[PDB]
């Protein structure tokens, strides 16, 4: 069965990103996800806000 | 390759290109069905077409489109229809399948038209009664007459079951067989 | 007469049907419930009476059509949904 | 024969192509049953596909001009197998190029996507850079996907274009029924010269035209699309009748569960 | 050897029809 | 069978009626009375009021289901 | 505004966008045209009741 | 077969290749082979989609019956191939479904 | 072949002799109960 599947997978392809892929082949998962998005925004914000707030010093 | 020159012809006049249109297509239906599977309305209409006569060869290119579609009595009528496209002797596994498959109808038939009546008459399309005989001669032909027995057991048809084994050959095994099998099948007694 | 879900009223409508100036008409429609003729309350804000329901007196001939028309109506439902409901839950029968 | 084609579509006269053809048509049928099919996927041959394929060529592109769209989609077809088959000198003709996206372009005027998204799936063109030409009937699909305004920008961009300017005039009218069918649930007031603005016309007369041909009556310059909406159905007919069924079945999915 | 097969099988397909569906109904009389 | 039960007894009720536009119906102005009461109790109304109670009520059964 | 956020070059492409957003059952709003702003509907459709179920 | 179709490359495997395929599929399709036929219809699938063409795949589905007794890593090839041409023709919410059991299966 | 492969479509009926096989097992599994 295992062999079947196996003989599928390369039907499917090969594959060039899947084969780097599989030699990379870890590590865990935490409990639940999303949305993680970017990062830096919040004393960037700040960063601005102080700015934001300075150019409102400014103003 | 492609049906599409094929599916184009189909439209397009001159029935000496339908035709050719359906003669290359026959040949190529086998694959191309598939994508001619869309143009079987037209092929129908084609098939309603005195003016172009060989649609016999559509109706018998439809009925492959309909064994490619496991459509039968659809396939068989215009396997019927062809009668040259068509022929018995025509080896195809489709050919051998569509007979074959033309073929169980008449029993029911034979059957249903047996229920009432039984014997001879023109109830039945003759078309597959004659193939039917037909094979049935292919059944003398094959000489072991079960073979045809058994069918024309089903087939009811004692005209096929007349004498004509009886005299060819097999003095003692031709009759009891059936006979003794007869006792233990026909619900009709 | 306004029914059937048509009962409510403006108090205009019943001063005008009573002729009786709008400021008793919550009078008479509070001494109308008090005897037991109407049930029902009264909206002020925006002038309404909805009235729940109302005493019945009686009828001649005709006013029974419409009862026997009625309840053609309400036998037509249940045929049609006794009936509807045996397909599915065939497989519940007793 | 070969050259008559030539003479017909580099003459300029489409009648004259049109009136053309059906005494080509003869030749088409003997060579129909010789350059007809070409599953042979195949010199001497090389003459008889090189002058078919321009045949049918000229065969669409007179097509077009005299309403005979479907027909040459069968040459289309018929000349599927010409530039998709493997060869390279086979497939060059510009008439492709521009005859694709003239067969695209028709899929959309049809309003037939499902054949219109099959037929991206098969010109899948690997090496094929961004859409050159073919972007037009592509690009012009996906902003109907949603906006108008960038849409009514390639009608006006054919016209680097051919014959599709009929065309032209049937996806045109086949837009603003659409924002007209949108608008009529969008909002119930507008100002004529609004509608001006939103339908694209460069008319104002045009306007209550279409609106008369839409039935909407029209108060100085400012029309009402009313009714709004019958925010009805508070659920009285599927909502007991389909669920009693429902637990029924579910009740069966309970019971037929044995 | 068919005629003799082919049609005695017939019967075969009734034994799992009269069996399969007399079958169900020892599952019915015994659940109650 | 509650369903079964029902319509039966709305027959009864109409072709009575009926045998009173014919039947020589006397008057029973106290049965009429009480035809009468049915219908001033006949649940009405998908009304915005109903239409969320059954609504309310029917995802809690989805809950609990 | 909305112009400005979705990059697009002219409002009249937006109330085509949107006008189109509308009919999908999406935004369910209304457009005011002469002063151009979209103003929206609200979610009276809370406990709809019939999607949970 | 599933070897066979693999290693080929083009036209004279593409074509000629496909028509046997094709042919036996319909003969052992008669013959009532389940494991050898699915295995088949999977080819010539897999073949339309190195072609370009998802309709011929697709009114081939059309005209298809898929049958029992399988092996679970071919239905999921199956289902795959099926949900990928169900989505390119535009509708996604049966190619979900089938990639979903290309998933469980 | 006609009636040759004809055997065989039905041949492969057998499937029902297994199903009958689970309600054996399940049919003497009340039997023994019941008893």
């Amino acid at each position: 069965e295992k062999k079947q599947p196996v003989d599928l997978g390369l039907l499917e392809e090969d594959d060039e990103f899947e084969e780097f892929p599989a030699e990379d082949w870890d590590a865990h998962v935490w409990e639940d996800n999303w949305d993680d998005d970017n990062v830096e925004d919040d004393f960037s914000n700040q960063l601005r806000a102080e700015l934001e707030k300075h150019g409102y010093k400014m103003e | 390759t492609s049906a599409a020159g094929i599916i184009s012809l189909l439209d397009e006049d001159e029935p000496q290109l339908k035709e050719f249109a359906l003669h290359k297509l026959n040949a190529v239906v086998n694959d191309f069905w598939a994508e001619i599977s869309e143009s079987v309305d037209k092929i129908e209409v084609l098939y309603e077409d005195e003016g172009f006569r060989s649609r016999q060869f559509a109706a018998l290119v439809a009925s492959k489109v309909f064994y490619h579609l496991g459509a039968f009595e659809e396939s068989l009528n215009y396997a019927l229809g062809a009668g040259d496209l068509f022929n018995v002797n025509d080896n195809s596994e489709y050919v051998e399948t569509i007979i074959a498959k033309c073929i169980d109808h008449y029993t029911k038939q034979c059957v249903e038209n047996a229920d009432l009546p039984e014997g001879e008459k023109k109830p039945i399309d003759q078309r597959l009664e004659g193939i039917v005989n037909k094979m049935f001669q292919r059944c003398l032909d094959d000489h072991k007459y079960k073979q045809a027995i058994g069918i024309a057991l089903e087939t009811r048809r004692l005209d096929v079951f007349e004498k004509t084994i009886l005299e060819s050959n097999d003095v003692p095994g031709m009759l009891a067989y059936s006979l003794k099998l007869c006792m233990s099948l026909m619900q009709n007694k | 007469t306004r029914p059937a879900n048509h009962r409510q009223l403006t108090f205009e409508e019943i001063a005008k049907s009573a002729k009786i100036t709008v400021n008793e008409v919550e009078l008479l429609v509070m001494k109308a419930l008090s005897v037991g003729l109407v049930k029902g309350s009264i909206d002020e804000v925006d002038k309404r009476v909805h009235m729940t329901w109302v005493q019945p007196r009686v009828l001649d001939l005709q006013q029974i059509k419409g009862m026997k028309d009625r309840l053609e109506f309400w036998c037509t439902d249940v045929k049609s949904m006794e009936m509807l409901v045996e397909h599915q839950a065939h497989d519940i029968l007793t | 024969q070969a050259a008559t084609g030539m003479y017909e579509q580099l003459k300029g006269e489409w009648n004259r192509k049109s009136p053309n053809l059906s005494k080509c048509g003869e030749e088409l049928g003997r060579l129909k049953l010789v350059l007809l099919e070409l599953n042979f996927l195949p010199k001497l041959t090389k003459q008889q596909l090189i002058l078919a394929r321009d045949i049918l060529e000229i065969g669409a592109q007179w097509s077009i001009l005299r309403k005979d769209i479907p027909s040459f989609e069968r040459y289309m077809a018929q000349l599927k197998c010409y530039y998709f088959d493997y060869k390279e000198q086979l497939p060059e003709s510009a008439y492709m190029h521009q005859l694709l996206g003239l067969n695209l372009l028709f899929l959309l005027s049809q309003n037939r996507v499902a054949e219109f998204h099959t037929e991206l799936e098969r010109l899948p063109a690997k090496d094929i850079q961004t859409n050159v030409y073919i972007k037009h009937p592509v690009s012009l699909e996906q902003y109907l996907m949603e906006g108008s305004y960038n849409k009514v920008f390639l009608a006006k961009g054919n016209i680097p274009a051919e014959s599709y300017t009929f065309f032209i005039d049937i996806l045109l009218d086949t837009i603003r029924d659409e924002i007209a069918g949108c608008i009529e649930k969008a909002y119930e007031k507008i100002l004529f010269t609004e509608a001006t603005r939103i339908l694209f016309f460069n008319t104002p007369k045009k306007m209550t035209d279409y609106a008369k041909k839409r039935g909407w009556v029209l108060g100085p310059n400012n029309y009402y699309s009313f009714a709004s909406q019958q925010q009805k159905p508070e659920d009285t007919t599927i909502p007991s009748t389909e669920l009693a069924k429902q637990v029924i079945e579910y009740a069966r999915q309970l019971e037929m569960i044995v | 050897d068919l005629y003799s097969r082919y049609k005695k099988l017939q019967q075969e397909l009734e034994f799992l029809e009269v069996q399969e569906e007399y079958i169900k109904d020892e599952q019915k009389n015994l659940k109650k | 069978h509650g369903l079964k039960g029902l319509n039966s007894k709305l027959l009864d009720i109409r072709s009575y009626l009926e045998k009173v536009a014919t039947g020589k119906l006397p008057i029973n102005h106290q049965i009429i009375y009480q035809l009468q009461d049915v219908f001033n109790l006949l649940p009405d109304v998908s009304l915005q009021e109903f239409v969320k109670a059954f609504y309310l009520k029917t995802n809690d059964q989805m809950v609990v289901v | 505004d909305i112009a400005q956020k979705l990059q697009l070059d002219s409002p009249e492409d937006a109330e085509f966008i949107v006008a189109k957003a509308i009919r999908d059952g999406v935004i369910e709003a209304s457009i005011n045209h002469e002063k151009g702003y979209v103003q929206s509907k609200e979610m009276i459709d809370i406990y709809s009741t019939r999607e949970p179920q | 077969y599933y070897y066979h179709a693999r290693v080929y490359e083009f036209l004279d495997k593409l074509d000629v290749v496909r028509s046997f395929l094709h042919a036996r599929l319909r003969t052992a399709t008669l013959r009532h082979d389940a494991d050898g036929q699915a295995t088949l219809l999977n080819l010539l699938l897999r073949n339309y989609l190195h072609y370009s063409l998802y309709d011929q795949a697709e009114k081939l589905v059309s005209k298809s019956v898929f049958p029992e007794q399988a092996n679970n890593n071919e239905w999921a090839r199956y289902l795959y191939y099926t949900g990928r041409i169900k989505a390119i023709q535009l509708e996604y919410s049966e190619a979900r479904r089938t990639m979903t059991n290309a998933l469980r299966k | 072949y006609l009636s040759k492969i004809e055997e065989l479509q039905l041949i492969v009926n057998d499937k029902s002799q297994n199903l009958r096989r689970l309600q054996a097992q399940r049919n003497e599994l009340n039997a023994k109960v019941r008893l």
